[PDB]
This record gives structure tokens, C-alpha cells and sequence, in this order.
């Protein structure tokens, strides 16, 4: 079976990159501003220091993760003032220059779909949303105007239609297929992008992978805070109520019980954050890998970056992650042809060069796999090796010699 | 961190002075001179703000960081750039493979040679195992 | 950190077991000791938990290093920026105290020139497309060259292939394609 047509599919891949940079003051969480409690807490050695360091280390990684995924381009590339990519319209993924805060249309949607403390503080990321958008637009400008060359060294300009022709060769489909169908391909692409807008806006779970991270961290903190009122075997969960009621030697007993309980609760929280951080780091490493192999080049890895044969990938920013728009070539409308491994001609075994022998029931042709464009079988698209008495499925036919009529 | 510049009165208060006060989304930054000149990230503060030591009379400055040099590809429908030369580059990549292998005798750590202690550690079951 | 914790005195009268046993009549010593056991046991659990998490970080690194060894030393990877910046040619491993060092040898394009191009050449109504190369022009003559290195060849029937007509191609240019057998046949 050989395809006679194809479609251009665009799919979304959603990956978390970073968490909220949460940090907790161990001493304040446990003891508040109580001097007596602080003095007792010191009897537990370095536990407080270790917890503060563990959370600090996580916060640092969150910036490292972001940096590795997005900052893969040395320069900030811009698109030309005149956008002509051979019919391919990227206006929905590129920044809108009339609104100097964008964050292209698709990015704008992503940021709209995703949705009073005791020792608990939150630090901002090093890279702001605007900065992430700039890295993303740089990657798009590079991808569109210089293909993958900018990911190897210098950015070398190339006409977009020609760039696509090279990406088709990477599929196994000859360049003429794109050039003869350039309008069709551009139209299928443009329509596919419009579908992305509807998909992301319509489906409430489209970005669930990013929302899940936010929700898990929120629950972890809501839990950590609620534990303060647990009253772990004490007369009161409130340190001030203990101190205002009991004398030193008795208050210390009630306080030590709360310290043990609160320290245990905080240790539990931090341990889970280290485990969650590892999960996110792994995701960031995957996202960074995809950026390099799908955006800055053309991957040959199956189902690594979308179903079908990979052509292109266009990154889009998201609140705590990255979204990839994977453009793939998908075969369509296959037909049933009769085939053979070889052709017998004058005792010789003729094999195809980068193609397959097919028959429509009366005549044999050489076709291109993954498209179907039948050629006359000639000595220029076949090669000879061995005789006809070895190959099992060999069929008898005539291979045309294009030089014959020039001489005779 | 997270503190508004209105706070932090002028242990130590030496670096709570005015003039060199810059409000960032990360908090109140005191002692650094803010400039409108962007540079590469040096010492990260947060929210795009970085600091560096500029020798500009040998003092700490604060700035919004640059994301890299600006460039524009000379794109057209009939223009292609092709290399005429090349270089062979060698880069170094460092990866850790293993840790130091350790083990701890839990009884020796907790009780040491105290029999009166090791007899109580038994009440904790398999924790040591 | 783990060792220093032994001196913490986790709510007990003394961090030293011998002092507790010496000073007290026993019934109380058991209580003071339980405090030290709880704290010291908690310290070991904390240490081990962190080591398990750190071990996972190293395991992942080792798996990556092993992957690189296979794909960058025992072969030539086509994965972008997996084995250094540029086009990967080869790599050489070097050992290190607790890890591995890879020296990645890559090919980086340099000194590009700007040429005029086209997707196809129109010859006697036939659309000629390049084979493993790109059509370029210096402003006068057209040549075909390998994409990754300027090395211009004369456009001949051995450097191109023919598909359809010249009406369908968007930016086809008119030129002459040379047939190598012309001067031998006629
Ligand atoms: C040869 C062929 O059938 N091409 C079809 C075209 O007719 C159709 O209009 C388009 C979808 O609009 O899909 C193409 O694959
Ligand atoms: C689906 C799509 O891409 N639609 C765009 C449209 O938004 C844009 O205003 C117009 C400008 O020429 O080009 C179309 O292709
Ligand atoms: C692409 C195609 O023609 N598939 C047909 C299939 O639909 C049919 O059921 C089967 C049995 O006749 O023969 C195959 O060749
Ligand atoms: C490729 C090939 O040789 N196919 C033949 C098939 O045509 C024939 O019908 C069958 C015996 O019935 O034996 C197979 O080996
Ligand atoms: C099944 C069949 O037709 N076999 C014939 C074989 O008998 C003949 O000798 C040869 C040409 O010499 O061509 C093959 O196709
Ligand atoms: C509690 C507090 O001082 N909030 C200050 C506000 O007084 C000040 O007018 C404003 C200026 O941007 O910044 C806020 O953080
Ligand atoms: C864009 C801008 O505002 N530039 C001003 C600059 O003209 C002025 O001389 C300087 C004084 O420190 O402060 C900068 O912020
Ligand atoms: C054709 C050409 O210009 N080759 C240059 C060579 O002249 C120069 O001496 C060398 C220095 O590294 O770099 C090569 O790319
Ligand atoms: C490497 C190089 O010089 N590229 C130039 C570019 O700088 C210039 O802006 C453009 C318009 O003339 O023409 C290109 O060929
Ligand atoms: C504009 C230009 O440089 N034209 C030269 C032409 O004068 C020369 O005879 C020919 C030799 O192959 O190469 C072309 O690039
Ligand atoms: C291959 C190609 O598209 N060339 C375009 C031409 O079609 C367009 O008419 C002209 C501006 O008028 O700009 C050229 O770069
Ligand atoms: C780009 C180009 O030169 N196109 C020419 C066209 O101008 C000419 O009218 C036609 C013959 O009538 O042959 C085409 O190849
Ligand atoms: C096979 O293709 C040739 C092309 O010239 C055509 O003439 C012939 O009728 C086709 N045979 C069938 C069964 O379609």
C-alpha cells in the first residue's frame, strides 16, 4: 500500500519546566517570635539549617531548569518587517509588535487558561515572562528564517519554501513533491494552526500537566500551614497561650511537644519537595532535549515529537513550562499496488534505487515510498546485481535504456 | 527579600542608608547603584535584575539583564547564505557518575559502647536494619 | 553534619551517654537516653533519606553519561546539541575521580557568503530540481553546490532530476542545463 496524498498535522505537547520558588524560615515556622521556643529549638542542632538549605537548593534549580530549556540561543533573532514565507502564516505564534508586552496569540491563550504567612515566603524567578517570551521569539525567528543552521553555528538565511523542501527530504519525500504542492501544504499548515487555537481554548484539561504542578504545591503548603494548629499532645497549639499560662519548667514540656510535631511536619514537607523537584527537573531535562532536537533540528526519533514524520517544531511559552507545536507529515489515501523485490531483464536482476517497484495491473513503475509518483523503469533508477535465478519474488519485465535512441 | 523600601530603618543598620536604594520585585536592594545599561547576567537577584561590580568607579551596580546580542537574519525569497570555510571545535562536557560509598553502623552511631543505651535501641525494632 | 549531630543534646541533660548514666540513678537515665536515641535515630534517617535522593540524581547522570558514551564515542550521533555545539564528528572520553569527561569534536560552518537562489531551473519547459544540493547564483552564472559548504558545480543533467512542467513551481528561473554526452553523441 502506498499513500497518494498527505496531510500536515500540528499537535501540542505540554511540559512542566519549573516550580514556584518557595522558601520557609524553619525557625519562624516552628517558634514564631518566641524566645523560649527558639532557645529550645537550638537543642536540635543542625536540623533547621539542613531544611533551609534543602529548600534553597530547590529554588536555585528552578531557575537552572528554566535557563536550560529556553536560553539555547546565543543571540536574539528578529523576523523581517515583511513576512513572506511562501504562504505559511506564523502570525498566530509570533509576537504582536503593536502590543509591546506580547506573548503571541497562542501564548496569550496559554497564560489565561492556567490558574497571610508564617515564615513562608515566595521568591520571583530570575527570568520574567517577558524575558521568556523574548527567548521564545528568538527561537521562532531563527527556526523560520535560518532553519536549523542557527542551532549549529551562524544563522544562515534560506527561503522558507526551500527550507521545507529540505525538511521533506528528511522524511524521504523528494523536493518536487513540496514545490508542486506548495499552496496545498501552506493551506493545510495554516488551517492546522487555527485548530490549535480552538483546541487549547475549548478543552479545559489541555494544560492540566501545568495546573497539576501548581495544585500539588498549593496543597503541600496548605497542609504545612494547617499543621500549626494540630496541638501535638499539648494543652494548646498556640505558643503564646502556653507561655502566658505556665511557668518556665512546665511551659518547656508543652513547647517541646509542639517543636517535635512541627519539626516533623516541616521535614515531611521538605522531603516531598525534594522528590517533586526531581520529577520537575526530569521534565525540564526532557523539555530541553526536545528544544534542541525538535526546534533546533529535525528529529528522526519516532513519536519523540508528535505522531507522523517530523518536519518542524515551534515553541511557545507557558506560566510554568513550555508548549511545543509539532508539525508532522502524515500519509493519506493509500492505494493497493502489486509489487516485486526485483525485475528480471535479459537474465539480470534489477533492483530499485531509493524506491519500490509497483504495478497497476498492466504496467510496472518505480515509485517513491510515502507519496507515490510512478516513473518509467530505467537504468537510471535501478541497479544490477546478480542474475535472475536467485531472487525469490522476481518478475520478468523490460528496463528502459535512455541512451539507446540517442545512438540508434 | 519581599520587603518594601519604606521599611528597614536607617543587628547592624550600616547598610540601611538612603541614596543607593532600589526597589525590585525581589525586595529592597540597598548599596547598589541602578543603571539603565543592560549587561549579561552576573550576580542574579530576581525578576530580571542582576548586579555586578563595575570598575563605574569600582562599585556595585544593578541592572535589567540582557538576553544576548540582537541580530536579524537577512531573509528574502531568493537569498541563501552558504559557508565557505569551517572550524573544528573541541568542547568539554563534564558528568558525575558515582558517589563515595558509605555505610553506618547504626548501633555505634546511636549507642556506641553504652550497653544501657543499646538495650533501649532494641525497642525500635528494625529501624536500624 | 551527621557526626556533629551527636553533640546536639536533643533536649537531654547531656549529649554524652556516660554523663547521663553517671549522674542519674537509672529510671531517669532511661528517659534522658530515649531523648538522645530519638534525636540520633532521626538524624540517621535524615541522612539516609538525603543520600537516596542524591543517589537518584547521580544515577540519572550516570545513565546520561552511559548514553553519551554509546552514542558519541561508539558512533556518530545526529542529535542536535547532544554531543557539543555544531555538527558532531566524534568524541573522546577521559576519566575523572568521580565521573567522566567527554571531549566533543564538532564541525562548525564559517565565513558564509550571500548568494541568489531558486528552487528549480527551467530548461526547455522542464523543471529541474537539484540532487543533494542547492542552486545558487553569483549574479551572473548559476551553479549547484552542496548545502553545507560552498563548492559550485556546473548544472548538468547528472546534478538534477526532472519532475513536471515549469508553470507549477513558484520561483523557478530560466537557465541552461548541460548534457555531458552532447559533445560525444553529436
Ligand atoms: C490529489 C488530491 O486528492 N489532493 C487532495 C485535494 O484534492 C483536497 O482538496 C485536499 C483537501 O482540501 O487534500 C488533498 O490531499
Ligand atoms: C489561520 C491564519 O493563519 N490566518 C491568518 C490571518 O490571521 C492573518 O490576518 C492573515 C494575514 O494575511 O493571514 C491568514 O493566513
Ligand atoms: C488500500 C486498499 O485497497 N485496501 C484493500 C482493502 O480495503 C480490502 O478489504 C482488501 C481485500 O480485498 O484489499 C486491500 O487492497
Ligand atoms: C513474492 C512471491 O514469490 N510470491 C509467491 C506468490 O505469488 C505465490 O502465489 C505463492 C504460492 O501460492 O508463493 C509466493 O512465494
Ligand atoms: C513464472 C514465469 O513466467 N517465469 C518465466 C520463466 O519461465 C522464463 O524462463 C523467464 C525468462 O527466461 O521469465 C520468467 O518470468
Ligand atoms: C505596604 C507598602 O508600603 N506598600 C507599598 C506602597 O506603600 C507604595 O506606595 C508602593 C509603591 O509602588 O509599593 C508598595 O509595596
Ligand atoms: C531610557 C532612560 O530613561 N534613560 C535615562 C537617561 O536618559 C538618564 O540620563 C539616566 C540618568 O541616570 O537615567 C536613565 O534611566
Ligand atoms: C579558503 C580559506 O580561506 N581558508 C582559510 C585559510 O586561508 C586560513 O589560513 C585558515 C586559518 O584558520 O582558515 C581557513 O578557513
Ligand atoms: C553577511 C551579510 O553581509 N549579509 C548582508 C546583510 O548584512 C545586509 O543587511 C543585507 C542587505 O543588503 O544583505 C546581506 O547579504
Ligand atoms: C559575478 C561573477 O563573479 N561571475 C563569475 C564569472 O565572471 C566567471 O567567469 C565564472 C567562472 O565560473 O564565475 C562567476 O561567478
Ligand atoms: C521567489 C519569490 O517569491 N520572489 C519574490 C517575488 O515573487 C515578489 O514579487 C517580489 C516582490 O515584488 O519579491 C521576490 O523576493
Ligand atoms: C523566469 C523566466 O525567464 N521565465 C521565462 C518567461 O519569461 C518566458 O516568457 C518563457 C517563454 O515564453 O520562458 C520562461 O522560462
Ligand atoms: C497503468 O498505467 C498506464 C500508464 O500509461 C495506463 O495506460 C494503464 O491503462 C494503467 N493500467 C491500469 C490497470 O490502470
Amino acid at each position: 500500500a502506498i499513500p497518494t496524498n498527505f496531510t500536515i498535522s500540528v499537535t501540542t505537547e505540554i511540559l512542566p519546566v519549573s516550580m514556584t520558588k518557595t522558601s520557609v524560615d524553619c525557625t519562624m515556622y516552628i517558634c514564631g517570635d518566641s524566645t523560649e521556643c527558639s532557645n529550645l529549638l537550638l537543642q536540635y542542632g543542625s536540623f533547621c539549617t539542613q531544611l533551609n538549605r534543602a529548600l534553597t537548593g530547590i529554588a536555585v534549580e528552578q531557575d537552572k531548569n528554566t535557563q536550560e530549556v529556553f536560553a539555547q540561543v546565543k543571540q536574539i533573532y528578529k523576523t523581517p518587517p515583511i513576512k513572506d514565507f511562501g504562504g505559511f502564516n506564523f502570525s498566530q505564534i509570533l509576537p504582536d509588535p503593536s502590543k509591546p508586552s506580547k506573548r503571541s496569540f497562542i501564548e496569550d491563550l496559554l497564560f489565561n487558561k492556567v490558574t497571610k504567612f508564617n515564615g513562608l515566603t515566595v521568591l520571583p524567578p530570575l527570568l520574567t515572562d517577558e524575558m521568556i517570551a523574548q527567548y521564545t521569539s528568538a527561537l521562532l525567528a531563527g527556526t523560520i528564517t535560518s532553519g536549523w543552521t542557527f542551532g549549529a553555528g551562524p544563522a544562515l538565511q534560506i527561503p522558507f519554501a526551500m527550507q521545507m523542501a529540505y525538511r521533506f527530504n528528511g522524511i524521504g519525500v523528494t523536493q518536487n513533491v513540496l514545490y508542486e504542492n506548495q499552496k496545498l501544504i501552506a493551506n493545510q499548515f495554516n488551517s492546522a494552526i487555527g485548530k490549535i487555537q480552538d483546541s487549547l481554548s475549548s478543552t479545559p484539561s489541555a494544560l492540566g500537566k501545568l495546573q497539576d504542578v501548581v495544585n500539588q504545591n498549593a496543597q503541600a503548603l496548605n497542609t504545612l500551614v494547617k499543621q500549626l494548629s494540630s496541638n501535638f499532645g499539648a494543652i494548646s497549639s498556640v505558643l503564646n497561650d502556653i507561655l502566658s499560662r505556665l511557668d518556665k519548667p512546665e511551659a518547656e514540656v508543652q513547647i517541646d511537644r509542639l517543636i517535635t510535631g512541627r519539626l516533623q511536619s516541616l521535614q515531611t514537607y521538605v522531603t516531598q519537595q525534594l522528590i517533586r523537584a526531581a520529577e520537575i527537573r526530569a521534565s525540564a531535562n526532557l523539555a530541553a532535549t526536545k528544544m534542541s532536537e525538535c526546534v533546533l533540528g529535525q528529529s528522526k526519533r519516532v513519536d519523540f515529537c508528535g505522531k507522523g514524520y517530523h518536519l518542524m517544531s515551534f515553541p511557545q511559552s507557558a506560566p510554568h513550562g513550555v508548549v511545543f507545536l509539532h508539525v508532522t507529515y502524515v500519509p493519506a489515501q493509500e492505494k493497493n499496488f502489486t509489487t516485486a523485490p526485483a525485475i528480471c531483464h535479459d537474465g539480470k536482476a534489477h533492483f530499485p534505487r531509493e524506491g519500490v517497484f509497483v504495478s497497476n495491473g498492466t504496467h510496472w513503475f518505480v515509485t517513491q515510498r510515502n507519496f507515490y509518483e510512478p516513473q518509467i523503469i530505467t537504468t537510471d533508477n535501478t541497479f544490477v546485481s546478480g542474475n535472475c535465478d536467485v531472487v525469490i519474488g522476481i518478475v520478468n519485465n523490460t528496463v528502459y535504456d535512455p541512451l539507446q535512441p540517442e545512438l540508434d | 527579600q519581599g520587603v518594601n523600601c519604606t521599611e528597614v530603618p536607617v543587628t547592624w543598620r550600616v547598610y540601611s542608608t538612603g541614596s543607593n536604594v532600589f526597589q525590585t520585585r525581589a525586595g529592597c536592594l540597598i548599596g547598589a547603584e541602578h543603571v539603565n545599561n543592560s549587561y549579561e547576567c552576573d550576580i542574579p537577584i530576581g525578576a530580571g535584575i542582576c548586579a555586578s561590580y563595575q570598575t563605574a568607579s569600582q562599585s556595585i551596580i544593578a541592572y535589567t539583564m540582557s538576553l544576548g546580542a540582537e541580530n536579524s537574519v537577512a531573509y528574502s525569497n531568493n537569498s541563501i547564505a552558504i559557508p565557505t570555510n569551517f572550524t573544528i571545535s573541541v568542547t568539554t562536557e563534564i558528568l558525575p557518575v558515582s558517589m563515595t560509598k558509605t555505610s553506618v553502623d547504626c548501633t555505634m552511631y546511636i549507642c556506641g559502647d553504652s550497653t544501657e543505651c543499646s538495650n533501649l535501641l532494641l525497642q525500635y525494632g528494625s529501624f536500624c536494619t
